[PDB]
RNA sequence: GGGAGAAGGCACGCUGAUAUGUAGGUGAGGUCCCUCGCGGAUGGAGCUGAAAUCAGUCGAAGAUACCAGCUGGCUGCAACUGUUUAUUAAAAACACAGCACUGUGCAAACACGAAAGUGGACGUAUACGGUGUGACGCCUGCCCGGUGCCGGAAGGUUAAU
RNA sequence: UUAGCUAGUAGGUGGGGUAACGGCUCACCUAGGCGACGAUCCCUAGCUGGUCUGAGAGGAUGACCAGCCACACUGGAACUGAGACACGGUCCAGACUCCUACGGGAGGCAGCAGUGGGGAAUAUUGCACAAUGGGCGCAAGCCUGAUGCAGCCAUGCCGCGUGUAUGAAGAAGGCCUUCGGGUUGUAAAGUACUUUCAGCGGGGAGGAAGGGAGUAAAGUUAAUACCUUUGCUCAUUGACGUUACCCGCAGAAGAAGCACCGGCUAACUCCGUGCCAGCAGCCGCGGUAAUACGGAGGGUGCAAGCGUUAAUCGGAAUUACUGGGCGUAAAGCGCACGCAGGCGGUUUGUUAAGUCAGAUGUGAAAUCCCCGGGCUCAACCUGGGAACUGCAUCUGAUACUGGCAAGCUUGAGUCUCGUAGAGGGGGGUAGAAUUCCAGGUGUAGCGGUGAAAUGCGUAGAGAUCUGGAGGAAUACCGGUGGCGAAGGCGGCCCCCUGGACGAAGACUGACGCUCAGGUGCGAAAGCGUGGGGAGCAAACAGGAUUAGAUACCCUGGUAGUCCACGCCGUAAACGAUGUCGACUUGGAGGUUGUGCCCUUGAGGCGUGGCUUCCGGAGCUAACGCGUUAAGUCGACCGCCUGGGGAGUACGGCCGCAAGGUUAAAACUCAAAUGAAUUGACGGGGGCCCGCACAAGCGGUGGAGCAUGUGGUUUAAUUCGAUGCAA
RNA sequence: AAUACGUUCCCGGGCCUUGUACACACCGCCCGUCACACCAUGGGAGUGGGUUGCAAAAGAAGUAGGUAGCUUAACCUUCGGGAGGGCGCUUACCACUUUGUGAUUCAUGACUGGGGUGAAGUCGUAACAAGGUAACCGUAGGGGAACCUGCGGUUGGAUCA
RNA sequence: UUCUUCUAA
């Protein structure tokens, strides 16, 4: 913290990354349904969370949670994702 | 070892207040007297007694008020590793001006409120409050 | 250290100029010293003579003939130079420096010799003989029951006597 | 985890070249040039005014406006011209598209529209040069997809509505309920009033001023030709346009919706639902009574919008310049050396560099700020101001920091006498012990364990004495001792050698500190050759042990431990506290000096060095530290930034190797963590008690039957209790 | 009736004390192979791209230089020519393009290395108390697995007529 | 001397 050390080396402010990189700084991105299925969550909760494996515009293959209760989703379907993790 | 007599001086003032001593002595310098002749004038010490022939020794008298001390704070602004040169407009106000800031300009050593009325800035030594 | 001439690519004749011989090499007649000689300096005539540049110029092609490496990538095996089936087999075979074990105190061990004697060795354990392994790197586990070897001398067995 | 880079390179001379200077180009010399103040190489990028956030410091950012730059199918090149390497010029090569009678040609929206494409997503083959400009022309004019307009999107910022009063029967109805009521709710209904806007109908500025023609006079000239200048008339010029604004008209009319209510954070009930359906920024809700799911009611928040996602700062002091920390919560290199580096005692002059002050220049406009003005306000437009935190120049200033000289001695360093010491190497030398060998004596066990056993013994061990050999370590001293920077150093003697301290002095003149990179030292184990090998001892072997025992135990036993010379370079290398200063209450010691007082004995008064415990202030999250600071301040270096991943991967480096060293990322979690408190627990420690044990006696469990339970069976064997405490 | 010496041990309870990672509280917490499942990643015979160095080849257009040749309205002029220009010629430079060799980066890759994660498996129970062989650092060896053991160090360990 | 373990609200 001596200023000579501060002269020889600047304060490296830490660089943070996105947790949602597949959108690549976009609000929403178009996607293609690849597999629609359910998934049991981790220990404190017990459900069958409806979820779909998605091929995106940029070739990314991601999973994205189906909100709500009940849907009409097929594979090979055009959807749109907004973000947000599921805990 | 000896990187400053000034930071030696202010700390010997600082540790003498808490030690409740009446007389803090040290070897004297030309710049040391030029500061010590301000704080008597500004009313933060009572007496300084510069003596010594082969080597001048400055002996101070600490000002105490109502039992406790007068020097509530004593700092160092321009340290030897980092000097401070502020203009006449960037002169500070120690404790909203209630304390004083010792600045050395080309017109010797004075306080900041005198230096504002002198209208010329310089090197800020320390803060005394 | 190498691999590596890796690979790959460019130049190549002749004529003229540079410089009608250049760089260089050799080196007189001169000149001076000289203990004067089968001298020393100086001195450069002479001869001899590369290499390069530049500019021309000829062919389809100028290392023109003769002469004179095909290169690359992976892997087996042996480290290598070596040695060999004279006369169908040249290697992965052998040898090898290296490693390990073992024997041996000098009149050595051992070998050739009925013997004498000789090699060992005119060497003396950092020596010598034998066996196995075969550079270097990393290493080298378990079993002595068996077979050998070594050590033991209590007892059993037992020759000539 | 980019360290070397450069040959026209770098410089010169000469020639050439360009508007201009110059390897600009060439020739010839010279070998220079550059780089750790980051060259080089890689990745990304138009730059600034500004914009956004932030209290500021800063951070991010460059659409719109500007200033600059670059590009124009791609790659090239010149041309022309004052100005080009030319979006809408040429020429060549390419690609693609198109035409062709197949010989050939043509083509460039990153102009404005538009089409396709891509995409989460971004408008009309819109109109009009009236104004503002721009090009040409004497003018008139001509052109302008520059420009002014309209459409298009709640894209954003503003301004405005969707009425106002009254109205309790607290209506109906809804919801809820203690069934009493409550709430919706003055809300609506009703009553009176208002007509903004939109609509309709009618009226009606500014942007149109200039200029244009006809005219008059003056100037100019021979001119009253012309022309120029200044007055006068005729006409104008509007795309927007049905403008801005003004009156009628009619009625409450035509005009409100999203999000939210578990806490965080403003606002709850009811019902469905039952770890399902789901919810979810975080903590977390749902496993039959959910304020967290879904619905309803009610309420909260906003509003022509409301939400979600994206994206940036803030909060975040969470990189701490402002404004952090490193004893244990992440973090001080294992120490020492030392260059560059940064930092500097004291005093005098000098210098005026830094610094400060003043003055000039510039810091474009816009923007922001301040004071105004204009649009009915506001948004917006705009006047003036300040500001633009700078830089350049000039004039000062002299305290400090430098620069330059001179000094001084406190810092620092010598000289002089001594002092203590496991400080270092080198070579000896002892004495016990152990082992081994040999012998005497002697006899039946020895050894080991919890028990044993493996083992060793009658082939005479063990034991005992005597002799000899070998390696290794050096009892007691010995010490919360000593020395060394640490790592560390332990018999004695000798040889060589280091460091420290003290004492009186003498001298030197600041000679100082820290130190990236570098250099050395650096435990143990390990490595390499050699040696040596008593004891001990990984591995290994046997014996136990146990459910198992690759362990703990036993009996063995090899590397290894020792030496010589080299490699490795890590240790909880710890005081988990980097080095050198200065200040700041004490007490009790240890060790080592050195004065004084009669040593009046092992005494007292001093004065040093080092070290141990305690502990005041102070500090600390506490614990603690506490003059040897974890107190107060100085200088410089090293390091830290949630946990796992991980000091790992991948490269480099070094090494014989082992590895050392440098050092991530993906992914994952909402914890990890430190001290300290209260309990609990301990195959932890004390103290006490109980038919708890021990001391006793009788039983149960064997037998038969009674009774109850389990199980089985039944049409049903009703249900409940089910360690102790059924 | 018998018997009680006694408090060593056993069972339980209380008290002080210490340790402590325990706190629905030692019937506690806790670890690592292995089995399964999920997630990203290292390595990897290779494979396919991108970018770029390097060495040369390449020579359109263009311009500049030279120019045998053909040619040539102003100007000189004896009228013959003079210079110049044109065209072609060649030279210089250089685009397109080619060759080899590297480098770098992305994608992919049989297989293989660990890592992290599990509301139930299997094996053992190492650490937390003296965790029942104190714990841990180095380093070495061994071993299904936590681990074990040797040497050295640390206390960030309990015990005490 | 020996002595191990207690799933998921």
């Amino acid at each position: 913290a001596t200023v000579n050390q501060l002269v020889r080396k600047p304060r490296a402010r830490k660089v943070a990354k996105s947790n949602v990189p597949a959108l690549e700084a976009c609000p929403q991105k178009r996607g293609v349904c690849t597999r629609v299925y359910t998934t049991t969550p981790k220990k404190p909760n017990s459900a069958l969370r409806k979820v779909c494996r998605v091929r995106l515009t940029n070739g990314f293959e991601v999973t994205s949670y189906i909100g709500g209760e009940g849907h009409n989703l097929q594979e090979h379907s055009v959807i749109l994702i907004r973000g947000g993790r599921v805990k | 070892s000896m990187q400053d007599p000034i930071a030696d001086m202010l700390t010997r003032i600082r540790n003498g207040q808490a030690a409740n001593k009446a007389a803090v002595t040290m070897p004297s310098s030309k710049l040391k007297v030029a500061i010590a002749n301000v704080l008597k004038e500004e009313g933060f010490i009572e007496d300084f007694k510069v003596e010594g022939d082969t080597k001048p020794e400055l002996e101070l008298t600490l000002k105490y008020f109502q039992g406790k001390a007068v020097v509530e704070s004593i700092q160092r602004v321009s340290r030897p590793g980092l000097r401070i040169y502020k203009r006449k407009d960037e002169l500070p106000k120690v404790m909203a001006g209630l304390g004083i800031a010792v600045v050395s300009t080309s017109k010797g050593v004075m306080t900041d409120r005198a230096a504002r009325q002198a209208g010329l800035g310089g090197e800020i030594i320390c803060y005394v409050a």
